[PDB]
């Protein structure tokens, strides 16, 4: 669904860096490796919350029962 | 109170009882119950 | 052998045959209906 | 008895013949059944036609559900007259003790003219 | 973007998939039965007459499914997810159009409803057919759905595409204790189920059938088709200079012996002998009766005057079984690829459709004359009238022979069950998974375990790695990922055809040279007799490449015997390769820039000649090449892709040529269980068990076959950082540790929905159902009961329910099958309850409830509950190559390790799966997995390829870490390091189904069964298990004698039985009831399921008689 608010295996948060990593690919077109660590992610393993963090949540609030 | 809803039409019906199954504005036949006011009491973990 | 009563041969062949309780052969109910699912023991009982 | 049987397991062909082609659904044709069923030991279905007296037993269902169907759409498939069916049904009602009964009320056939009709997609303001 | 040949061939692959997808099988098969397959069913059974009043006439012009002719719009339609909510079948009625004789006049009308056809979904007669995200949102289906089922009344079932053995073809077969046998059958379309024998009985051929009442040898069967002349039978079926003739020299004394010698008289030994059938005038000629004995056998060829290639088809029959008494290594398997059938839906839907529709119109026959007999009745009689009480068994016909997966036909008699489905919804591709999938027939050789096995010629036709274990072991396969299924086109213009390059006939040829040459097989029927078969062959398939013949043919051509074979039957199997000329191929890399320029698709490929479809007989000739590397001077058909002999459900397995053989087929038997995500419209649909996780994450280490088929759109699963070593001693027997603190920041928090449903029935005394609720006490309405009940009956949506607690009320009428008495007297208070109780050891939550009504007018209560859980132990992980494991323990994360940086592993596994399970795929994935994230991109794991090794390390000590993946680390217990070093990295871990919150259970005294009085077999009902034969050994072996008597009649089956002394047999509470005395009782107890044996076998004439002894004074 939407980004885990913290990471799972060392514990830091990751709640307002998926706008940003977007934000940091839509305009400056730019790497997938280079952006997350000018972002702030150092270690390894919460450079994996953001690169395969597959959002469903984009498709699932089309079919809202509002019309 | 704010009972039954459409499926599409998304129209509140209070459909008095054993007289329809059908909501107005629309012929659609599938009616979902809205959810409860009611204070529901959970955990955050 | 003899010496006892049902000794004989003559009682080797179907000439009066036994009905088994109902606790065998229960009347097992589906409840897919008001109707029973009356088992298969029983309706060759009848057509006897 | 093995005859009574058989004239109600031909009897039931009946209903169910009627009944898949005006869509009655399968909640009246077991209805209608008993309605047949006591008509059946009160000496009513002899000598008349087996297809006149079933037609008259459905439509005495068909009246207390309180639903869309008319009388002659029992009696067109048949190519009989309306008043043929019509007054075998009124001999079944006042000899068999039918005294509570819905009456035919109209704003019932409204709601049901408008679909096979094909109007416009509007249809609840005709309505 | 420098384009080449050489590693660019992939992208072609998209090419193929793009035009035609995954479910060409099941689309294209139902798509050709509506559109043109209907139209030779009504053209097969027009002209319904009458005998009584002969000038009345009904015939069938035309036949339409969907749109009529007066509108002639596209349609209106019940959607299919609207379809599904209400327990309706997704259905489009058939039209006709019919002219008959009214009377007066014939009298033309169209558009007569006759039933309602189902139709599968994504087909051109649905209204998802080419949507585009907006109209398809609209309808709330997934986009990504494969579609190819049918939504008849609720569940969604698949018609699977079953296979048996070829028919109209002969096989070999030999056997030691029975001499050999000729299986040959043929089925004729109309009637006909007939198979030929051509037996041998000590040394003698024979040729029995299911018609002729005894066998009749060989040589009586072709004089009686014209090859009388005695030295033409050894010439047709020996040859010259040969072994053949002593084998074959006893059947032609046998000509002696009946005294024949002649085709006038050959003729009628057969039908003295023939099984008479009953014609009911029996005009037997005793001349024609064996003229057509010629006729209904070996139904393959028919015959106008001359029987002549009757009988040389029979001599070919006939050759082979000699030759396979010279040597028994010439004989055939029933198992090899070449000799199995495919055969799809629509083509199978056939044969049932037109079962229904002559059933249809001899009711409906038999109908108007019961009305034509009568005298006033015949002028303005009109027949479509009674038209629609014999439309109701096609509908019904149809829909409970999709539910109930058994077709009963009468025109085969045969009573194939098993055929249709339910599909399973656990995953994405689980549900993909099945749409290509082979069910087989099992012929009932249980004992041999050739089927069972798997045929080197095999490669890429269909899958290789996936196929089941345990019960279903070898019979169960899968479609690979390129392969389509041919289509049966023609065979008379191809018979004119091989006449114009230069064959002989069948009726010039003389027999001595019919074996000097080869000979052309035309689906088994030798025709022309060919000589030098390799220019007519080659000049075949440049007529084929450049498109002058169809391109679903074979041009198999084998050396042992001296014949040359075409095959064109359809519903065989086959996969595309391009052709290569000579020492140089035709890939031409300018047609494939210019296919990524869009213009230049796949199917304009075998358009010009570069590309076309070989079967697995078709590759008996040819000499494909793996790589364009390898490409020698004699070397043709360079394969396409390689990878492409895995299917898309065992195509996700990353690195699969490192890992070993049986790690594959355990991971596709699990692949269909790993909980994930399953459509865009999840949470609008009520389905009955539907596994759910909250945050999945797509896979590090993708595959090209999970791009192909969109897998990481949707994925299940998430990577782990899993660390290898042993730890704590709770990872023995491949269990496994993870950390407490990264499951409550959820990792792996599944969700469990659950349907459940009521119906309010309406009965015949016109009396319904009600959903009365929250009955009240002492200035409360909820009792403990009714806290989530809601003030209409129907429970309320977002609060809990627990155990107790009746969340849908319901009353049921206590008059349910009275008789209706016609008055108003007492009916206000009849109404007994009946509720639905929430059972279950744990609290969940009500999601959504709705009410709507069904097809006929009868409500429905559709609610959905809904928990959330933790994964604690017991809760079976998986690794996607095969490693199943029991979570173990649930450490704290100070206690897990730690590296450099603070990086806390998420998941511990042992180091003792690798040597035995030989999985360097794991390995491999963490280093290939390790690097892509340090890099910021996902790197590829497909088969026969993928990434390499040391590319990958050179980035991998760039960012600092060991060359091998292989970091130091310290420990969270004592403080200092490790002496050794530890494999560290991120591992895809998916989580399987088959948790423990549903299957712990406990009876301790509970339910029995009533003929047994034992415990009841069941989870569902109540539990109890089975102490059964094998346990019972195990423990007298120990030699225990009274725990042995309290398993087996004290806490199962005690009973207390006073049994009489003299003319000693059971009674009841005081009493003997045979001598009626009442005096000598002795009490004791015996096994219930004993004293249910005394009288089962004292029902038949047994009397059990007991002799009975006091227990002291030996
Ligand atoms: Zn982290
Ligand atoms: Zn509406
Ligand atoms: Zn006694």
């Amino acid at each position: 669904m939407i980004v885990p608010v913290r990471c799972f295996s060392c514990g830091k948060v990751v709640g307002d860096k998926w706008e940003s990593y977007l934000n940091l690919l839509q305009e400056d077109e730019l790497d997938e490796g280079t952006a997350l660590s000018r972002l702030g992610l150092k270690r390894y393993c919460c450079r994996r919350m953001i690169l395969t963090h597959v959002d469903l949540i984009e498709k699932f609030l089309r079919y809202n029962p509002l019309e | 109170t704010l009972k039954y809803i459409c499926a599409e039409c998304s129209s509140k019906l209070s459909l008095s009882r054993t007289d329809a199954v059908r909501c107005k504005d629309c012929g659609h036949r599938i009616l979902l119950k809205a959810r409860t006011k009611r204070l529901v009491q959970f955990e955050a973990r | 052998d003899a010496t006892v009563p049902s000794g004989r041969p003559e009682t080797y062949i179907w000439r009066y045959l036994p009905a088994p309780p109902v606790c065998i052969r229960p009347s097992v109910m589906m409840q897919d209906s008001p109707a029973s699912n009356e088992d298969d023991l029983t309706v060759k009982l009848t057509e006897i | 008895l093995e005859s009574r049987e058989a004239t109600l397991n031909n009897a039931r062909r009946k209903l169910r013949a009627v009944s898949y082609a005006l869509h009655i659904p399968e909640y009246i044709t077991d209805a209608a059944f008993q309605w047949y069923k006591l008509a059946l030991a009160n000496n009513f279905v002899q000598g008349r036609r087996s297809q006149n007296v079933i037609a008259s037993c459905l439509y005495v269902a068909c009246r207390k559900e309180k639903t869309h169907h008319m009388l002659i759409d029992f009696s067109s498939r048949l190519q009989v007259s309306v008043y043929s069916i019509g007054a075998t049904f009124l001999k079944m009602v006042k000899k068999l003790h039918i005294t509570e009964l819905p009456l035919a009320d109209p704003s019932l056939f409204i709601q049901h003219f408008a679909e096979k009709l094909d109007l416009a997609d509007k249809k609840i303001k005709v309505v | 973007d420098e384009i080449n040949t050489a590693q660019d061939k992939w992208h072609l692959l998209p090419a193929f998939l793009k035009v035609k997808g995954l479910v060409k099988q099941h689309l294209d098969s139902f798509n050709y039965f509506v559109d043109t397959d209907l139209k030779k069913i009504i053209k097969a059974n027009q002209l319904i007459l009458s005998d009584v009043d002969p000038e009345f006439y009904l015939k069938y012009v035309d036949i339409r499914v969907g749109k009529k002719s007066s509108s002639s719009t596209k349609d209106y339609l019940t959607p299919p997810h609207e379809c599904r909510l209400r327990d309706m079948t997704y259905s489009a009625p058939i039209y006709v159009d019919i002219e008959y004789t009214r009377g007066r006049n014939i009298i033309m009308h169209k558009d007569v409803e006759i039933g309602r056809m189902p139709i599968m979904l994504r087909s051109n007669k649905c209204i998802l057919y080419d949507a585009d995200e907006s109209k398809m949102a609209k309808l709330n289906e997934c986009p990504l759905d494969p579609g190819g089922y049918f939504i008849v009344n609720g569940t969604e079932k698949v018609i699977l595409v079953q296979e048996q053995l070829s028919k109209n073809r002969i096989i070999v077969e030999a056997d030691e204790k029975k001499g050999i046998v000729q299986a040959s059958v043929t089925s004729s379309t109309h009637e006909r189920k007939s198979k030929t024998y051509v037996i041998t009985k000590n040394g003698k051929i024979y040729l029995k059938h299911n018609s002729i009442a005894e066998e009749i040898p060989i040589a009586i069967v072709l004089k009686a088709c014209g090859i009388l002349s005695d030295l033409e039978i050894m010439q047709l079926v020996c040859g010259n200079d040969s072994s053949y003739q002593d084998i074959f020299a006893v059947n032609l004394e046998e000509s002696s012996k009946l005294d024949i010698y002649t085709q006038q008289q050959a003729l009628e030994y057969i039908g003295a002998k023939v099984k008479t059938m009953r014609r009911q005038k029996l005009t037997i000629l005793q001349e024609g009766i064996e003229a057509i004995a010629t006729t209904v056998i070996a139904h393959l060829t028919v015959e106008a005057l001359d029987f002549r290639e009757k009988a040389l088809y029979i001599a070919m029959m006939t050759r082979r079984v000699v030759m396979a008494m010279y040597n028994p290594k010439m004989i055939d398997d029933r198992d090899y690829v070449g000799n199995k059938r495919l055969e799809l839906a629509g083509q199978l839907i056939s044969l049932l459709f037109e079962d229904l529709f002559k059933k249809f119109n001899n009711d409906f026959k038999l109908s108007i004359d019961k009305v034509l007999k009568k005298p006033n009745r015949a002028m303005e009689y009109d027949a479509l009238l009674s038209i629609n009480v014999h439309s109701n068994n096609i509908t019904s016909g149809l829909n409970r022979a999709i539910s109930t997966g058994n077709w009963s036909l009468k025109r085969f008699k045969m009573e194939r069950a098993g055929v249709t489905h339910v599909l399973s919804r656990l995953s994405y591709i689980s549900a993909l998974g099945m749409m290509t999938r082979i069910s087989s027939q099992f012929e009932k050789s249980r004992k041999v375990s050739g089927p069972r096995a798997l045929q080197p010629s095999q490669f890429g036709m269909l899958c290789t790695a996936d196929t089941p274990e345990g019960e279903a072991c070898g019979l169960v396969k899968n479609l690979a990922l390129m392969t389509h299924i041919t289509t049966d086109d023609e065979e008379e213009p191809i018979k004119k055809l091989c006449y114009v390059l230069g064959v002989e006939d069948i009726t010039l040829i003389d027999s001595a040279s019919l074996h000097l040459n080869y000979g052309v097989y035309l689906n088994g029927t030798l025709i022309g007799s060919i000589r030098f078969p390799t220019k007519f062959v080659t000049q075949f398939r440049h007529l084929r490449r450049t498109g002058k013949v169809s391109e679903f043919i074979s041009i198999y051509s084998n050396s042992h015997q001296m014949a040359v074979h075409i095959a064109t039957d359809g519903g065989r199997i086959c996969r595309p390769l391009i052709i290569v000329s000579d020492g140089q191929s035709r890939v031409k890399d300018i047609h494939l820039r210019k296919l990524l320029d869009g213009e230049l698709d796949f199917d304009d490929f075998l358009k010009l000649g570069l590309v076309e479809y070989l079967d697995v007989n078709e590759e008996n000739d040819s000499y494909i090449a793996l790589y364009e590397k390898d490409i020698v001077p004699s070397m043709t058909h360079l394969e396409i892709e390689p990878f492409t002999i895995l299917g898309a459900v065992a195509g996700l397995i990353p690195y699969p040529h490192h890992n070993q053989s049986p790690r594959n087929t355990y991971q596709c038997a699990m692949g269909k269980q790993a909980i994930g995500a399953i459509a865009y419209n999840q949470f609008k649909r009520i389905d009955t068990l539907l596994y759910l996780m909250t945050y999945p994450q797509q896979p590090m280490v993708k595959t090209k076959t999970i791009e192909l088929i969109d897998y990481d759109k949707l994925p299940a699963g998430q990577n782990a950082t899993v660390a290898v070593m042993s730890y704590s001693g709770y990872d023995i027997e491949d269990a496994l540790v993870l950390n407490k603190s990264s499951i409550d920041r959820g990792f792996g928090r599944c969700e469990t929905r659950r349907k459940t449903t009521t119906v309010l029935k309406r009965y015949a005394n016109h009396t319904q159902d009600i959903i009365g609720g929250m009955r009240v006490d002492e200035n409360g309405d909820p009792i403990w009961q009714h806290q989530s009940l809601g003030p209409d009956g129907l429970g309320e949506v977002g609060m809990k329910v627990q155990s107790g607690q009746i969340y849908i009320n319901k009353s049921v009428p206590t008059n349910s099958a009275d008789a209706p008495n016609p008055n108003n007297v007492n009916v206000q208070t009849q109404y007994r309850e009946a509720p639905v109780i929430y059972r279950g050891p744990e609290p969940s939550h009500i999601d959504q409830v709705m009410m709507s009504v069904s097809d006929n007018d009868q409500a429905l209560i559709k609610v959905l509950l809904r928990q959330n859980r933790r994964p604690e132990l017991g809760d079976k992980f998986s690794s996607r190559h095969g490693q199943k494991g029991v979570c173990g323990i649930i450490v704290k994360q100070e206690d897990m390790p730690f590296n450099d940086q603070g990086i806390v592993p998420d998941i511990i596994m042992n180091p003792h799966g690798f040597p035995s399970r030989m999985t360097v795929g794991k390995m491999i994935e963490l280093i290939s997995g390790k690097a892509g994230v340090l890099n910021g991109t996902l790197e590829y794991g497909t088969c026969f390829g993928g990434s390499k090794l040391e590319d990958m390390s050179k980035i991998l000590v760039d960012q600092g870490f060991n060359y091998s993946g292989k970091d130091m680390l310290y420990s969270g217990i004592t403080g200092e390091c490790l002496q050794a070093y530890i494999f560290f990295g991120p591992i895809y871990y998916q989580k399987l189904k088959h948790m423990v919150l549903d299957k712990m259970h406990a009876r301790a005294r509970g339910p029995r069964a009533v003929l047994t009085r034992q415990p009841t077999e069941g989870r569902s009902r109540d539990g109890g298990l089975r102490l059964g034969e094998m346990e019972r050994d195990c423990v007298i072996a120990y030699g225990a004698s009274q725990l042995l008597l309290e398993r087996l009649m004290i806490s199962s089956d005690a009973f207390e039985v006073d049994v009489c002394d003299k003319c000693g047999l059971m009674g009841y509470s005081g009493w003997c009831t045979t001598c009626k005395s009442a005096e000598n009782i002795i009490k004791m107890t015996i096994p219930y399921a004993a004293k249910l044996l005394f009288q089962e076998l004292l029902s038949m004439n047994i009397a059990p008689r007991l002799r009975l002894e006091d227990i002291f004074q030996q």
